[PDB]
């Protein structure tokens, strides 16, 4: 292998992952947001922010670095974050080592403008020697031994569906849902509000709650039902009637208990109410009358495959993609999720056999994007990736 | 009786006229390259 | 191909033909054993040509230095006859034999002309063929030589020095 050690940085819209290419896990996972506390001042890091957030001090406000595109939109802040990472976590001059960072799949447009802002940050400001940009869905797929794959990423910003054929990304078939993890935080909060008393500028408390009890609730209460929930209900009812009538147990009546710490208070949901939260990802027409069933994850996956079949047979691409389905993302770890994504895919494409792949290790999908970039950085040849040097920048600067 | 148009002669004529190398190197070269990256990923995971 | 070790026998019958043809510039077929050896050589040569009319057989023939050297020897003798050199002058009492010989050789050349496609600058085949082309009055021979020359220029560059520089304005004008 090569005589080098890279810094690997992944700026997700929710989490930021950083570490060196020479070890199996990242040195740090910190929030892709910061507190601006006021003479201004910028707080980064999971415990630093949760401490400051709990202080409940006026003028403290949480801002974000990554928009819903998965792309950085506040570049002055991003530099401060990178400085923070290099200074306090990796503890190395940014000038020494090659850098590997990620971008999300796009349709192609915002690409050049981004690349430029990265030149300015990597070169003008940090003095990085050289960097590679890997495309998240692509790296994750490669890290998994796959050159062609339908990559279904369910993160905080929403679902990102990306067909990848023979190492190439099909941009026009790239699809980004708007409903994911962060959406789930909103719904858990709005729904539980009356039991916990509670029912931008108030960003600090929203954030702190999202990062504390709401995060635990998601990891322990929510489940995704295997089949359209409204149907599951009608069925379970229809069956329940017969057990009852017959003599003279509906699974949705099981209760689940969550200790809510801030008030030392038990919150009990029935299994249906637990299934209900993720149902919105699949049938978002159930919150507002302003969402079409087509904004739901099932129709969306289908849409993106069909748009893959338009290249540039279809019942071949369909077959390729569907035998290499990759399910990934923090939110994809919610119990029942893989199976519903599968059921939802299988019924839009009955003629085909689906085979899906997913990291089964809890940690590794939360940071599978970073894991992907890592396996790119450990590729044995410099010729395997585009590596931008200070040169490239100079030459772009000409007219 | 002589065979006026042999198979290999016609094939070579058609090939030369169509040519008048880079494509073969690019296709085969890219396959060799993608394969190396793939064999190597099957190695990192096992490590 | 299906019958290997068939070509060695024909070569054993064909190389003494090379010696005889070298000795063909004077009356030298006085005996009946000489005539028998000559006729066996001619028959083996015709058999080789008839087989070379096929792909596998000509592929096996090309990978043989002896046959190519014999073809070149006969072509250089024909060139010596054509340019009217004083070194080797065919004795007309033997002309008949030589005639048949030449024809078979050219046919062979034609076939193998496809497998020596890029001919370099100082190629003896090309020079022999252009001399014979400028000399002969046969028509079968002219057409065969034209095919052989057009097949020896398949993959050749214009800027790179190739066999096409052995085509003086006399041959092109012809």
């Amino acid at each position: 292998t090569l005589n080098r050690k890279c810094v690997v940085i992944h700026n997700g819209s929710h989490r930021t992952v950083a570490g060196f290419s020479n070890v199996e896990l990242p040195q740090c996972i910190i929030p892709s947001s910061y507190i601006k506390r006021t003479e201004a001042e910028f707080i980064f890091g999971t415990y630093n922010m949760i401490d400051a957030a709990a202080e409940k001090r006026n003028g403290d406000e949480v801002y974000t670095l990554v928009d819903s595109q998965g792309l950085p939109y506040n570049w002055d802040a991003l530099e401060m974050q990178w400085r923070y990472l290099y200074d306090t976590q990796l503890k190395v001059s940014p000038e020494e080592l090659p850098l590997v960072i990620t971008m999300p799949a796009t349709n192609g447009k915002p690409d050049m403008a981004i690349l430029e802002r990265y030149y300015e940050l990597a070169f003008d400001k940090l003095n990085v020697p050289v960097f590679q940009i890997v495309i998240e869905p692509l790296a994750i797929a490669l890290s998994m031994g796959k050159s062609s794959a339908f990559v279904i990423d369910i993160g905080a910003s929403g679902c990102n569906v990306t067909p990848i054929i023979d190492g190439i990304v099909v941009k026009n078939a790239v699809v980004r849902s708007k409903f994911g993890g962060d959406f789930l935080d909103f719904q858990v909060h709005e729904r539980l509000a009356p039991l916990i008393k509670e029912e931008q500028k108030r960003s600090t408390d929203v954030w702190y709650e999202a990062s504390t009890w709401i995060q635990q609730f998601k990891s322990t209460m929510l489940q995704v039902s295997e089949k359209d929930l409204f149907e599951l209900e009608r069925y379970y009812k229809e069956q329940a009637d017969i057990y009852a009538k017959q003599q003279e147990n509906n699974p949705l009546v099981q209760k689940k208990n969550f200790l809510f710490k801030p008030l030392n208070k038990t919150l009990t949901l029935d299994l249906k109410e637990c299934y209900q939260f993720a149902e919105y990802l699949f049938k978002p027409q159930l919150i507002s009358d302003k969402f079409s069933p087509e904004d739901g994850l099932g129709p969306l996956m289908a849409k993106s495959v069909k748009k893959a079949g338009a290249s540039i047979s279809p019942e071949q691409v369909y077959s390729l993609l569907l035998t290499n389905v990759i399910i990934t993302g923090s939110t994809s770890l919610i119990e029942g999720m893989e199976q519903r994504i599968i059921k939802e895919l299988s019924i839009r494409f009955p003629q085909y056999k689906l085979t899906t792949f997913a990291n089964q290790v809890m940690m590794d999908r939360k940071i599978q994007g970073w894991l992907g970039a890592l396996t790119m950085a450990n590729l044995p040849s410099w010729s395997l990736g585009k590596w931008y040097s200070k040169e490239d920048y100079e030459t772009l600067k000409r007219d | 009786s002589k065979v006026i148009v042999p198979q290999t002669v016609r094939l070579a004529e058609e090939l030369e006229r169509q040519q008048l190398e880079k494509r073969k190197k690019e296709r085969n070269l890219h396959l060799q390259k993608i394969n190396s990256i793939i064999d190597f990923i099957k190695e990192r995971q096992s490590e | 191909r299906t019958l290997p070790d068939l070509l060695p026998l024909f070569k054993t019958f064909i190389l003494p033909l090379e010696r005889i043809v070298e000795g063909l510039n004077k009356s030298s077929i006085c005996d009946s054993k000489a005539m028998d050896s000559l006729q066996m050589g001619l028959n083996a040569l015709l058999i080789l040509r008839n087989l070379a009319q096929d792909t596998d057989s000509v592929q096996i023939l090309v990978k043989d230095r002896e046959i190519k050297s014999f073809i070149l020897f006969i072509l250089k003798k024909f060139q010596c006859v054509a340019t009217g050199d004083n070194k080797w002058q065919l004795y007309e009492g033997n002309a008949t034999f030589f005639n048949e010989l030449t024809h078979y050789t050219l046919d062979l050349m034609e076939a193998i002309s496809s497998y020596i496609a890029p001919a370099m600058k100082d190629d003896h085949y090309f020079q022999t063929l252009v001399s014979i082309l400028n000399y002969t009055k046969d028509r079968y021979m002219v057409i065969s030589i034209l095919r052989s020359l057009s097949r020896l220029l398949v993959r050749s560059k214009a800027n790179e020095e190739s066999a096409a520089d052995n085509l003086d304005h006399k041959t092109l004008s012809l």
